[PDB]
């Protein structure tokens, strides 16, 4: 299995090859909504 | 007497040298069998989907647990994951790209859709089967779950509990953004939070006999709905049932949360702090705990 994409856009798996933006749920920032 | 068969099905694959999975299975099967009670003419059939090494592991665990204290007749059946994968693929191929990690269509993902085509995989002498995860702990007599089949309304084919985290709130983001009045992805009581696949009542007869359910399995229907909902997942059967359940809730008998009380809080810590409790709340006497996302189960 994969880890869920924390981003609202793109595929369901984190680090989706076909995504270049990451839109985080509210209150989070970073390339994978880490902060 | 005329013997009455009860059927359960569990996935048990890649179990060799997977000690955490074996321990999960032990907890599930031991509590299941300790608390089960069946009449003298009744038989509990335990179906396992396993490759050969896992079949051997399951047999070693089962011999330590059978025959059950309660004394009832129990039969163990194994199904080859490779055989089922090949039977499932024609039916399930088109949905894989929307519901598997991630892209696109691999044989290795096919088995995660077993439930959706169970009515075509199991012998037709099996009218109903309950599919269960192995990271469960049973707090009651499994025989009691079978009475929920009697509560299916006309046209319902599957019994399933709601998903207790906002994972579908997240998944349906774009659809919700475009449809501000939608209940799709909202929490209970009034919303449609989606479904969890850990405990599923598959009425095989009803699934076979439903024209609606049959149509929804067709590639063009899968595609049209995944397009409408802008849906992408990696949770397999759970994702498919969740999606078609947004469009056609009549197909599903919603079990009360106490039949699959999920313990996973992953999503609480990934953007959903404020809404989390509205999804996660479950009140009542718990019948089955579900230690999903490797969550330790309380004692
Ligand atoms: C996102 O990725 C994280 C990290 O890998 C997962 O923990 C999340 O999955 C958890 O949260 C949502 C639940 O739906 C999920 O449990 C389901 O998994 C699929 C079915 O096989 C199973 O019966 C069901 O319990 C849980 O693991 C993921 O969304
Ligand atoms: O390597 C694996 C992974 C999963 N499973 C089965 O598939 C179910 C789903 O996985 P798990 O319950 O760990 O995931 P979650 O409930 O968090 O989705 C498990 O209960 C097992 O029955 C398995 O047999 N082998
Ligand atoms: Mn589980």
């Amino acid at each position: 299995q994969c880890e869920s994409n924390p981003c609202l856009n793109g595929g369901s798996c984190k680090d989706d090859i076909n995504s270049y933006e990451c839109w985080c749920p509210f209150g989070f920032e970073g390339k994978n909504c880490e902060l | 007497v005329v013997p009455v068969d009860y059927h359960l099905l569990m996935m048990f694959t890649k179990a060799e040298h997977n000690a955490p999975l074996q321990a999960k299975a032990r907890v599930a099967l031991s509590s299941l069998l300790r608390l089960a009670k069946f009449e003298a003419h009744e038989v509990l059939n335990l179906h396992f989907v396993s490759e050969e090494a896992s079949r051997e592991v399951a047999k070693a665990l089962l011999r330590e647990l059978l025959p059950p204290a309660a004394g009832f007749k129990c039969k163990v059946i194994f199904h080859d994951v490779a055989v089922l994968t090949d039977k499932l693929f024609p039916v399930v191929e088109a949905m894989q790209k929307y519901f598997s990690a991630g892209s696109g269509t691999y044989y290795s993902d096919s088995i995660f859709f077993l439930s959706v085509a169970m009515h075509q995989i199991m012998p037709k002498e099996i009218p109903r089967i309950i599919q269960l995860d192995l990271d469960l702990k049973y707090k009651t007599n499994i025989r009691e779950l079978f009475e929920e089949f009697d509560n299916f309304l006309p046209g319902a084919v599957i019994g399933i509990a709601r998903e207790m985290q906002p994972v579908y709130r997240h998944t349906f983001w774009q659809f919700r953004h475009e449809n501000p009045k939608t209940r799709v992805g909202d929490p209970p009581p009034e919303g449609l939070p989606g479904f969890n696949s850990g405990v599923m009542l598959l009425n095989l007869e009803a699934m076979r006999q439903s024209p609606l359910y049959s149509h929804l399995l067709e590639p063009s229907w899968v595609q049209q709905l995944a397009d409408k909902y802008h849906f992408r997942g990696h949770l397999g059967d759970q994702d498919f049932f969740t999606m078609i359940g947004m469009e056609h809730p009549e197909l599903f008998h919603v079990l009360d949360c106490t039949w699959n009380r999920q313990l996973c809080t992953w999503w609480r810590d990934h953007g959903y702090s404020d809404v989390f409790q509205a999804y996660f709340r479950c009140e009542g006497h718990v019948k089955i705990y579900h230690g999903n996302c490797n969550t330790p189960i309380p004692e």
